[PDB]
RNA sequence: AAACUUUCAACAACGGAUCUCUUGGUUCUGGCAUCGAUGAAGAACGCAGCGAAAUGCGAUAGGUAAUGUGAAUUGCAGAAUUCAGUGAAUCAUCGAAUCUUUGAACGCACAUUGCGCUCGCCAGUAUUCUGGCGAGCAUGCCUGUUCGAGCGUCAUUU
RNA sequence: AUUAACGAGAUUCCCACUGUCCCUAUCUACUAUCUAGCGAAACCACAGCCAAGGGAACGGGCUUGGCAGAAUCAGCGGGGAA
RNA sequence: CGUGAGCCCGGGUCGAACGGCCUCUAGUGCAGAUCUUGGUGGUAGUAGCAAAUACUUCAAUGAGAACUUGAAGGACCGAAGUGGGGAAAGGUUCCAUGUGAACAGCGGUUGGACAUGGGUUAGUCGAUCCUAAGCCAUAGGGAAGUUCCGUUUCAAAGGGGCAGUGCCCCGUGUGGCGAAAGGGAAGCCGGUUAACAUUCCGGCACCUGGAUGUGGGUUUUGCGCGGCAACGCAACUGAACGCGGAGACGACGGCGGGGGCCCCGGGCAGAGUUCUCUUUUCUUCUUAACGGUCUAUCACCCUGAAAACAGUUUGUCUGGAGAUAGGGUUUAAUGGCCGGAAGAGCCCGACACUUCUGUCGGGUCCGGUGCGCUCUCGACGUCCCUUGAAAAUCCGCGGGAGGGAAUAAUUCUCACGCCAGGUCGUACUCAUAACCGCAGCAGGUCUCCAAGGUGAACAGCCUCUGGUUGAUAGAACAAUGUAGAUAAGGGAAGUCGGCAAAAUAGAUCCGUAACUUCGGGAAAAGGAUUGGCUCUAAGGGUUGGACAACCAACUUAGAACUGGUACGGACAGGGGGAAUCUGACUGUCUAAUUAAAACAUAGCAU
RNA sequence: UGAAGCCAGAGGAAACUCUGGUGGAGGCUCGCAGCGGUUCUGACGUGCAAAUCGAUCGUCAAAUCUGAGCAUGGGGGCGAA
RNA sequence: GAGACCGAUAGCGCACAAGUAGAGUGAUCGAAAGAUGAAAAGCACUUUGAAAAGAGGGUUAAAUAGCACGUGAAAUUGUUGA
């Protein structure tokens, strides 16, 4: 028998937006599936590494998850990962403390 | 195409009612010369030139 | 192969209809008319082709408006009613 | 004839540089206060690869000192420069690799590049993979310096002209034999369409001056006047010599 | 001898010459001066009882109002109450109107019946959202109005 | 000047191979062929047998001879300076 | 009658005007001009209607049947199709009913022909929105001018808040067009028509925008808790301004996971074959969007601190910047399970029936394998003097403005509840008949899906699903043809010339020269084997402690036997060598007589 | 066919050199579709066709092929010429 | 309003549904086509045929005017006669 399929859209092509997956249907007849492009995880803005935590969405459909779905509870949140939130204290902390040292040695 | 422009659209459906036979009653007018239909188109003869 | 098989590589449709003139003459990738000149306000045409004026001049059309003006002429542009007409 | 090849070059339009992938030009960030009187410090971010161009540049990104916004800006990338290096750019800043110092306050000898002639001309000498610009000696009086360039010209610019310390980075690019009409091919496809060039001297009368004859051959001298007329100048143009060196 | 080929006549074919005509052209002469942002010329789409084109017309659509004439239109029924009619007709005149989408075309566009903004009214629990309806929003220039800018500049307070 | 590799480039030779050839023969399919139906075009002064002579110096026509008997079908490529 | 151009008369047809004479006037006389326009011949019932393998019997319809229809038989396309869809282009060719002529280069009862009617239903598909290459306004500057340049400039350019005006805040900067293949909010299954379907009907969902109630959450020192941590939970304030991410990106290679297809078993049903044989040959055994829940590479966190270095991939990378090991967190579903959902669809059997097409019963199962094919995802790797779009849009964070209850407020990023989603396209063909080529033309025209056998293989050959049987036919078998072929002996003597044809050809084993840029030449040259049948051996996985048991499908090697010594038995499938001239090589051009030594190229030089 | 890189073994005093694997580079190679157009100077040559048909052939992972949008306009364009 | 003009291959390209049908991507190019009869009175009815039509019959002054329509030349063709 024969078991090929179509396009269910005018869209000939194979393009990037014209992407399908063969499914059976329960009326037993093998049809496509048009499906969107699968999502990217948000990356890390200093090192560029998959945030942990966060789904991997298409832009728009991060307007419908909740808030605590769409980040981690850290400082940071669902920005920047932890090793790097972890640096940015201590950067921070220690770099201001310089700070304090080289000015006292001035008036001094 | 199936992709039909609606402008395009408007000047088929102008071109199909133009494509029709005369009236019969018409050629019995008492100084008629009209006989038949010369500015008749098919699709297999004549383009539309759209 | 510049004719018969070049002629089947032809579905491109350089021209398509105008506003203004209503022939398939608007250059679609210029977007300007081939007979009337139309991205323009003055429309095209040149004494070196009389045959193009004569198809495009005054008497070629309804004359939706011109018509009525030589009868308004000639009775001197009236304005009012003929002396005592029924209903104001 | 017609008009010949060089001739068409400058009307344009398949003769244009190709550009869709060149993001923003590299040159200096525009002189103002704090550089003039002190130094501001800038941070590379990373060092990118510029299609076209044969040397990396360098996005790096400063604080506005009037806005609260970071200006970003993309710098011609020098030998030893690294992503997370702090960038010095004033009057003040220290003689390090990679810092922006006016040319008044850098000893005779050094090495600099991105040179500009003119105050205010954000680069303009010495721009390619392993090219430099040397300080060869500084006049006080007057507030002028006299420099080298890269073709072995000396030239005197204002001391106040500013310049990168180092050498550009990719050095060493056109030591490598290209070796396929491929390689030539990809390294014009992004500058522009000037590849490849059919000779001259192959052609007819009406395409070119060295064009026709029954053998191959240029009818007069090669050396065309300094003044011809646009469409005579299809040789060496207005040699003081020719022939080996 | 027939057949075939060639010639002529009668009749019959093919073809549309000739003759006669003509709501057409052409040239001359006489008179007149009147397009358009109060939206022209042109274009598109529609409108008839039964119409494809031509002609006419524009959702008031082979047309309305008004005036004159005075009994039609016509290919068929449909008007016979329109017969004193206070009025037929594809009539003539024409001074009042209607005049779809466009077009110099004017909210921005238009290879889209696309995208807008202001005001008013109506409906939906609505000053903000949605739908319907109406009126609007181009550029240059002119006169005036009002709101301003400039240590260009005057005087006073200061 | 010389060059390994490469070449639907030009050239010579050798091996294999064969109908290129000695020297032709045979087979199959579709035509050509006959029939029903349908049905053009190029070309065309008029036409259509030769020999010699003369002639614008290579005639279908003229002159002198040879001759010469309806209507046709399939091939053919001398001539019609086709 | 006249020398003549012409004139006159008789006979036939015809139906409305015409003539002589004297002057005046002219677009006034045709055999030609490869004359113009129209019409008609011989040729001539002639050339021809010959590519794409192919048709036959019966019956019906009808005046008439080779090319109408039904049945039966025989065939072809053979999944890079003569199949099922579309983009461009076409425009009603779509469907039903009927038909004289014309068209379908033969016929025609048939038709993409003719005549009359009917047919295209969207919040979810596309356009519409964004920007790309680019085009056009604005400010300005040229030009006699039609207009040219300019797209952020040497411009006083704009955008929002509070109660037709008033009052505030920011401003660096201030337009539009441009993709039915780029970016992008959201729909699936079953049924239904002569012709429409992600559009209608039934069921079950989703997104956006606007309103707004209940429940739940937070808060009586005002804006949540848990975990060491990676992070988790149903919520769990967040102004200007700023930061970051997604959108957002190359080609190729092997590997692993998943969906679909293919393949192999067993079981329940049905069909085919049955001289004999085959527990046999074939077919059905299905599960959508969507809501959850449990897992799946990388990576990250905690303990701990490694040489006798260890872990580890087909591929050698990682580890005192913390590895092995142990325990966890997390991105990733086209994965399992539940709902959807068996009530659907499908397959059998038993009865109704005048039609309406009605009712009932049963079933709709369980495993395995793989360098299999296709799509997709992931981690690695290679190449680059080549590094392989932008914008709309959405989200997170920093920041802390304003506001906020102790008797009620409050997040309307939690659940449920309410309302609405405008406009245009939507039929059909997508081609050996619906497009372009004057045409129903062997030409040309972008793309998706892609079964079985043989075989390395979308090679050739045969078959299944699906689709055709359309191309003027019948009879003979002359010459000459076009296409396919075979020839004894010789083997290029033919010819300008081995032009054309033949020969070689797969796989395995052996053997391989000069020369050389050391990379090649090289498949050099040149040899041997190949079938069928019966066996034997090797190459694995899982669970229980050099073992035992239960599975698995391919590859390789060895040996007997056997045959008219045949075996890549059809298909498919290099002829080779010795040199000379020339261009280094790969690449390109004279569309429609020249593909070359010409052009180009890297390299060199100026 | 088998370049870098990687694994194992062997030889040597050393310098270092050999062998077997793995790996999968190349404007490499045979070859199907696509693209092209060498020969038959084949068919046809009032053709199927105002350039096609058949066999044979060139290339076939890239200086390969290609759709749509856009730009260049006549003494002008564009041209591996 | 006229003409010592043209008279349907003439006169304007157009006496007619003419700047129409049609061709070209486009700028543009651009035809052919008048006449039954005074009046449709445009052939009722019968018969052969599947039908188109034919034969009778009828209208008209005339069908030797049948919508292929005023008259109807020649090229070319058929029958009869010589
Ligand atoms: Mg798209
Ligand atoms: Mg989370
Ligand atoms: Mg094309
Ligand atoms: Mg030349
Ligand atoms: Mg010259
Ligand atoms: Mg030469
Ligand atoms: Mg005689
Ligand atoms: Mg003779
Ligand atoms: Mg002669
Ligand atoms: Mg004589
Ligand atoms: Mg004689
Ligand atoms: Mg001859
Ligand atoms: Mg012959
Ligand atoms: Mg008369
Ligand atoms: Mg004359
Ligand atoms: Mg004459
Ligand atoms: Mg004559
Ligand atoms: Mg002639
Ligand atoms: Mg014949
Ligand atoms: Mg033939
Ligand atoms: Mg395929
Ligand atoms: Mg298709
Ligand atoms: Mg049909
Ligand atoms: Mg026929
Ligand atoms: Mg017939
Ligand atoms: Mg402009
Ligand atoms: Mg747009
Ligand atoms: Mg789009
Ligand atoms: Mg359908
Ligand atoms: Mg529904
Ligand atoms: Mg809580
Ligand atoms: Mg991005
Ligand atoms: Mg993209
Ligand atoms: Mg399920
Ligand atoms: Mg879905
Ligand atoms: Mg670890
Ligand atoms: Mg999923
Ligand atoms: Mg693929
Ligand atoms: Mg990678
Ligand atoms: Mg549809
Ligand atoms: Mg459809
Ligand atoms: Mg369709
Ligand atoms: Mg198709
Ligand atoms: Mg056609
Ligand atoms: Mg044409
Ligand atoms: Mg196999
Ligand atoms: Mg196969
Ligand atoms: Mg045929
Ligand atoms: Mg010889
Ligand atoms: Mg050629
Ligand atoms: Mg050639
Ligand atoms: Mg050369
Ligand atoms: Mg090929
Ligand atoms: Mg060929
Ligand atoms: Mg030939
Ligand atoms: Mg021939
Ligand atoms: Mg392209
Ligand atoms: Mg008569
Ligand atoms: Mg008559
Ligand atoms: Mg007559
Ligand atoms: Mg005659």
């Amino acid at each position: 028998a024969s078991s090929r399929v179509t396009y269910r859209r005018r869209n000939p092509y194979n393009t990037t937006s014209n992407k399908t997956r063969i499914v059976k249907t329960p009326g037993g007849q093998l049809r496509v599936l048009h499906i969107k492009k699968r999502g990217t995880a948000p990356k890390c803005g200093d090192c560029g590494i998959k945030l942990p935590g966060v789904p991997a969405l298409r832009p728009r459909e991060y307007a419908q998850l909740s808030k605590p779905k769409k980040t981690v509870q850290r400082a940071y949140g669902g920005s920047r990962c932890g090793n790097c939130v972890r640096d940015r204290v201590v950067r921070a902390f220690l770099i201001e403390e310089q700070k304090i040292v080289k000015k006292v040695l001035k008036e001094q | 195409p199936s992709h039909k422009t609606f402008r395009v659209k408007q000047k088929l459906a102008k071109a199909q009612k133009q494509n029709r036979p005369i009236p019969q009653w018409i050629r019995l007018r008492t100084g008629n010369t009209i006989r038949y239909n010369a500015k008749r188109r098919h699709w297999r003869k004549t383009r539309l030139g759209l | 192969t510049k004719g018969t098989s070049s002629f089947g590589k032809r579905h491109t449709k350089t021209h398509g209809l105008c506003r203004r003139c209503g022939r398939r003459s608007l250059h679609n990738q210029k977007k300007v008319c081939a007979s009337c000149g139309y991205p323009a306000a003055k429309t095209r045409k040149y004494n070196w082709s009389e045959k193009a004026k004569r198809r495009k001049t005054t008497g070629t059309g309804r004359l939706r408006y011109l018509s009525t003006v030589s009868r308004k002429f000639k009775n001197g542009f009236q304005t009012g009613v003929p002396k005592g007409s029924k209903g104001p | 004839g017609r008009v010949i090849r060089n001739q068409r070059k400058g009307r344009g339009s398949i003769f244009t540089a190709n550009t869709r992938l060149n993001k923003a030009p590299a040159k200096f960030r525009s002189l103002d206060y704090a550089e003039r009187h002190g130094y501001i410090r800038g941070v590379v971010k990373e060092i990118i690869h510029d299609p076209g161009r044969g040397a990396p540049l360098a996005r790096v990104v400063f604080n506005s000192p009037y806005k609260f916004k970071k200006q970003r800006e993309t710098f011609i990338a020098n030998e030893g420069m690294y992503t997370g290096q702090f960038i010095y750019a004033g009057k003040n800043a220290a003689l390090t690799v990679g810092n922006v110092l006016p040319l008044g306050s850098v000893p005779e000898g050094t090495v600099v590049s991105n040179v500009e002639e003119k105050v205010g001309d954000r680069g303009a000498i010495g721009r390619t993979s392993g090219n430099y610009v040397t300080v060869v000696g500084h006049n006080p009086e007057e507030g002028k310096t006299r420099i080298k360039l890269p073709s072995g010209a000396k030239k005197v610019v204002s001391s106040s002209a500013r310049g990168m310390i180092g050498i550009v980075a990719g050095g060493g690019r056109t030591d490598k034999p290209l070796l396929k009409a491929s390689r030539a091919k990809h390294k014009f496809a992004v500058k522009r369409n000037s590849w490849p060039k059919t000779r001259g001297v192959a052609m007819n009368p009406v395409d070119h001056p060295h064009g026709g004859g029954n053998h191959q051959h240029i009818g007069k001298a090669s050396t065309i006047s300094r003044y011809a007329a646009q469409g005579q100048k299809a040789g060496l143009i207005a040699a003081r010599r020719t022939g080996l060196l």
